[PDB]
DNA sequence: CAGCTAGGATATCACAATCCCGGTGCCGAGGCCGCTCAATTGGTCGTAGACAGCTCTAGCACCGCTTAAACGCACGTACGGATTCCGTACGTGCGTTTAAGCGGTGCTAGAGCTGTCTACGACCAATTGAGCGGCCTCGGCACCGGGATTGTGATATCCTAGCTGGCCAA
DNA sequence: TGGCCAGCTAGGATATCACAATCCCGGTGCCGAGGCCGCTCAATTGGTCGTAGACAGCTCTAGCACCGCTTAAACGCACGTACGGAATCCGTACGTGCGTTTAAGCGGTGCTAGAGCTGTCTACGACCAATTGAGCGGCCTCGGCACCGGGATTGTGATATCCTAGCTGG
């Protein structure tokens, strides 16, 4: 599979939601489109935190890794 | 002399649902319709096994209302209106 | 032709004393009979146990006062004892 | 204290005296009173005047008074001792009635004896069996003692 | 001449049968001998309890605009009064139903 | 003398029959003379040989 | 209401003891009598209403537990215009 | 057309069945169940109709009480749907198991 | 100098017939006495009510069988009835 | 000089006192008259129940490596057996303690 | 004559904790202690009321062990070990 | 270095400790004071047998342990491990004490 | 940077369900009736327990001393609860399928009442040996101090993944 | 300049070791289980005597069986929403440990209330024979209430009007 960063960007682009994709929607998309290991949920949670701190993702709902995200 | 075991299904899902409705239940999960009829037969076995031994001690062949009333009374479930 | 006894007459008289113009269904009368029998058995059994505990052989009003105090709760027991003592006093006054 | 109620009842009785009957204390003791009644009209006891005794228990008006006849009379519901078998004196007592009503009830029982619960079985038997005989004997005894 | 028959219940100003209560007591194997005032006390207690139930039952019936007491009214009278409810907590009344109550969580909001 | 009734003490000398004692009891208390009995009418106190401070007991009513 | 806001002595007196109303208790039959007369006649004779024979046993037991027996409004009104 | 949103019909059923006093279980299948259960303790037993009615009254009351307890347990568990966990908990607390 | 009774001797005899080399505390003996009295009262109370219900006036072993069947649960009741019947048979034999 | 006294318990080969049980029955106000076999049956039942409880308690004691039965051993014996536990479900035993058990959710994992 | 009060705090927080630990309770909230005080007070009030009634029926000023045993037995919680 | 156990680890060991011992867990002197204080409200200057006071304590402690078992079961049923006063109320209400 | 579009709440409108009201017949509440059995009255006999007097158990009070338990405060882990969020297990509302309910006649097990009589249990005195308290003593176990096994927690090491930097290729 | 590969660093998980708690062990000393005794009271023995109940004989009540229409209740299914549960995140309440404070328990003493047991004597209740009306079933009839059809009120669900923040396009 590609980097979790790219898988998260692809998930948010695939799911054309007005609010962006939730952590749960991103988790569902990645598990259905890519061969990910058992650690996927932890790697997605970590990658979302990093992408929000780097400014690649804008938080629309919730706080931290919980909630919904859009591409900046 | 030929009663089978299917009569437990006689207590239907709508009957149990309306019993719960009287009991004040809003909504019922599907697994309850088996648990409740499991409970009911346990209750009835306990009561009937005491009614029938009363009748045996009275050397009778029929089960009277007073036998059931006594059986319920000895379980701390006294019932009014039948004697 | 075995004549059986109940408390229907007395229940009806008390009903007429309390509500002069109210009837009672036949099935409700049986419920009242069962209630009367149940309370009678409770009180008499309690009095018998008191008499046996205190090595007596007589059930008097003294035992029934205690039995009522044990069985009935609170203000109901207070009023019941008040009613019972008054009736015993009137009975002995005559 | 029953003295206030006894005095108030006496004051009202003086304010509204009865027609055929009369009562009141016959001394300083408000608890012991004498009641004087006349034979009601159209009765065998008519013409005679009966004197009664009163003993107020110390709980009035919440207990019935001890009242009986001091005049010998012929009545089923009345014994030879002058006692009166009446519900308002035994069971129908209520603190909300006046002595005048009691006397009127006594006169009514004199006119209307109750043989269901008498005090002398023979008088009740006569009253049930021969009303004319009861009316004659009550009149004779009213003339003999109440007159 | 012996006397007129006055019932012990009438002596005590009761309605319940003092003589019948005495017979039941001394035939129920409760004690070797039975005191004189015991039936008088017991009959008065039973009469008071029955009257207490009947007053509430009649009030419930008249709140339902009916003139005959049915077991539904008895159940409504018993389960509303706290004292009687605690006295008869382990008693089932035939044709009695239950007291209408719904938990506030289940109501729509 | 003194007379006990089983309670108003005391009462008449050994000179008055049961009727007068009952009448005085009724006057002093209000209890009916004939109600209920005397346990120990036309009889007297000396007829029963009733001494002073004797304990008396006083149905139809 | 008793009546009234100014209960002249004839009404301010008890209906039984005829003295000034001391801690009057309003019956369900709307009869008003003082706390002494009430606390006497309750267990004194028949637990009934002396005026209109009304049974008060259920009302009495209802109010005794909560100590709601004494009519606070009229008892305060009497203190304002009477000792 | 028309469509009641879920829950309202259940509430009106609760109000209806808490106001009536009729027996909620069909008499004939209940009798068959009773006769089936009793047929092992003794064979060819006979029953009075009054006895069968007493059994049905007691059983219905017991079930109604059990449901009243099990509803409070489920509410305490922060739910509105009854499930057999609640029945088990109520039976265990009431000392029946 | 009141002579009070218990079942301690019989409890000890049964204990020695079951575990010949086991002691019992004084407090445990009191518990056994309380248990014995409780069960005796339960059985006697059930038998008395049975005799009253069936319009009898004699408590016999026939009533005690039914009382045991009502009180003891399941296998315990079956074993107790088996034990009681054998003892009655042996007693009636001699 | 009539015969050697044999107790009814010995006649039935029991241990509990048949005579004492018989006396308790008729002095207990249970019925007017008492059948002859009633004390025999009752004594047999009580002896059997005591034997059962003592067997279980002795097993519990020897599992605790002791020789004298204490209320703790009786509690352990009663609570483990399902029949006795249901029989004495409403009984509190002094110095009995509780059966040691911890819910699996509370265990650390 | 030796009037005392405020003894309910004698049931200390560590004592309640020890009871709950025997009950098989791992973690305890802070509001448990007061409600346990209330529950225990209610239970003791209900038992002592019957014990005292049993004593004063026999007309003696000393509450014995058998009175407590009877008071518990009549509440459906038979207790062994005291005769 | 200050050695500390993790929270709950000593709770489990003391659960095992107190579920094995049969001693009375409440202090006898304050319990007796409480019993006398309660009994003041029925008859004055009452006297107690020491065995009677012991019986009262033995019953009360067993009742409280039984109550705590059920109130722990309710808390577990609510999917948490800390018992809260609502759990005690639920247990008492289901048991029919209230 | 602004207007338009999407997401929200409040007020008003429509439909359905529980309601209620005056008429109608139908059966059980409730009343009288006369017989009979259980309550009453009047009388004898013996014994339960109310009371008074005496004993000595054990409940109470009180004090000083030892020390273990209770208290309260510091501190931080892991628990409860608040929030989002997703899937289907529920309720609702159709129509089709079924056996409960009723009124029907017919058939009799067995419930239930009487009247005979004898085997069984109450009641008793006189006979006596099991069970009791009193007394005594030593072996079981509570209590303590020394040495052991299991479980839990913390720390360290190793492995895997991620990110950054450098090099090569286009 | 971009992409790919390699290396280094950081984080997480797993394994091992240590520490503490319960545990397992004889030693040791206090005292209650348990046995011996001998006196006594409750159980046994044998005889009368009365009635409970078993056993039989008859009466008819209620339990029961098959039958065939007329619904209303059960059932099975379509559809979709609100509820349950899984997943994560934050703050603080509740556990643990420590130092200080408090009073339980112990055991030893001194005091009397009142528990509990004896004896005397009588008021009270059991019991029987006679008597009488309260309470019973049988009969009857009629008004309270179940059932129903035809309008009314309230509640729930849905739509339209007014309100804010965000995005794309100008
Ligand atoms: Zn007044
Ligand atoms: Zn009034």
């Amino acid at each position: 599979h590609p980097k979790y960063s790219d898988m998260i960007v692809a998930a948010i682009q695939a799911e054309k939601n007005r609010a962006g994709s939730s952590r749960q929607s991103i988790q569902k998309y990645i598990k259905s489109h890519y061969k990910v290991g058992e650690n996927a949920d932890s790697q997605i949670k970590l990658s979302i935190k990093r992408l929000v701190t780097t400014g690649v993702l804008c938080q629309t709902k919730g706080v931290g890794a919980s909630g919904s995200f859009r591409l900046a | 002399r030929k009663v089978l075991r299917d009569n437990i299904q006689g207590i239907t899902k709508p009957a149990i649902r309306r019993l719960a409705r009287r009991g004040g239940v809003k909504r019922i999960s599907g697994l309850i319709y088996e648990e409740t009829r499991g409970v009911l037969k346990v209750f009835l076995e306990n009561v009937i096994r005491d009614a029938v031994t009363y009748t045996e001690h009275a050397k009778r062949k029929t089960v009277t209302a007073m036998d059931v009333v006594y059986a319920l009374k000895r379980q701390g479930r006294t019932l009014y209106g039948f004697g | 032709r075995s004549r059986k006894e109940s408390y229907s007459v007395y229940v009806y008289k008390v009903l007429k004393q309390v509500h002069p113009d109210t009837g009672i269904s036949s099935k409700a009368m049986g419920i009242m009979n069962s209630f009367v029998n149940d309370i009678f058995e409770r009180i008499a059994g309690e009095a018998s146990r008191l008499a046996h505990y205190n090595k007596r052989s007589t059930i008097t009003s003294r035992e029934i006062q205690t039995a009522v105090r044990l069985l009935l709760p609170g203000e109901l027991a207070k009023h019941a004892v008040s009613e019972g003592t008054k009736a015993v006093t009137k009975y002995t006054s005559a | 204290m029953a003295l206030k109620r006894i005095n108030k009842e006496l004051s009202d009785l003086a304010r509204d005296p009865p027609a055929q009957s009369s009562a009141g204390p016959v001394g300083d003791d408000m608890f012991h009173w004498q009641a004087t009644i006349m034979g009601p009209n159209d009765s065998p006891y008519q013409g005679g005047v009966f004197f009664l005794t009163i003993h107020f228990p110390t709980d009035y008006p919440f207990k019935p008074p001890k009242v009986a006849f001091t005049t010998r009379i012929y009545h089923p519901n009345i014994n030879s001792n002058g006692s009166i078998c009446l519900d308002i004196l035994r069971s129908q007592w209520s603190p909300a009635l006046t002595i005048s009503k009691v006397l009127l009830s006594i006169s009514s029982l004199l006119s209307d004896p109750n043989p269901d619960d008498p005090l002398v079985p023979e008088i009740a038997r006569i009253y049930k069996t021969d009303r004319d005989k009861y009316n004659r004997i009550s009149r004779e005894w009213t003339q003999k003692y109440a007159m | 001449a012996r006397a007129k028959a006055c019932t012990r219940s009438s002596r005590a100003g009761l309605q319940f049968p003092v003589g019948r209560v005495h017979r039941l007591l001394r035939k129920g194997n409760y004690s070797e001998r039975v005191g004189a005032g015991a039936p008088v006390y017991l009959a008065a207690v039973l009469e008071y309890l029955t009257a207490e139930i009947l007053e509430l039952a009649g009030n419930a019936a008249r709140d339902n605009k009916k003139t005959r007491i049915i077991p539904r009214h008895l159940q409504l009278a018993i389960r509303n009064d706290e004292e009687l409810n605690k006295l008869l907590g382990r008693v089932t009344i035939a044709q009695g139903g239950v007291l209408p109550n719904i938990q506030a969580v289940l109501l729509p909001k | 003398m003194q007379i006990f009734v089983k309670t108003i003490t005391l009462e008449v000398e050994p000179s008055d029959t049961i009727e007068n004692v009952k009448a005085k009891i009724q006057d002093k208390e209000g209890i009916p003379p004939d109600q209920q009995r005397l346990i120990f009418d036309g009889r007297t106190l000396s007829d029963y040989n009733i001494q002073k401070e004797s304990t008396l007991h006083l149905l139809r009513g | 209401l008793p009546k009234d806001a100014i209960p002249s002595l004839s009404e301010c007196q008890c209906g039984i003891c005829m003295e000034i109303l001391v801690e009057p208790v309003t019956l369900p039959c709307n009869h008003t009598l003082c706390k002494p007369c009430f606390q006497s006649t309750v267990e004194k004779a028949s637990l009934c209403c002396p005026f209109c024979r009304r049974r008060v046993s259920s009302w009495t037991r209802y109010h005794t537990r909560r100590n709601s027996l004494v009519n606070v409004e009229l008892w305060t009104i009497i203190q304002k215009h009477y000792p | 057309p028309h469509r009641y949103r879920p829950g309202t019909v259940a509430l009106r059923e609760i109000r209806r069945y808490q106001k009536s006093t009729e027996l909620l279980i069909r008499k004939l299948p209940f009798q068959r169940l009773v006769r089936e259960i009793a047929q092992d303790f003794k064979t060819d037993l006979r029953f009075q109709s009054s006895a069968v009615m007493a059994l049905q009254e007691a059983s219905e009351a017991y079930l109604v009480g059990l449901f009243e307890d099990t509803n409070l347990s489920a509410i305490h568990a922060k739910r509105v749907t009854i499930m057999p966990k609640d029945i088990q908990l109520a039976r265990r607390i009431r000392g029946e198991r």
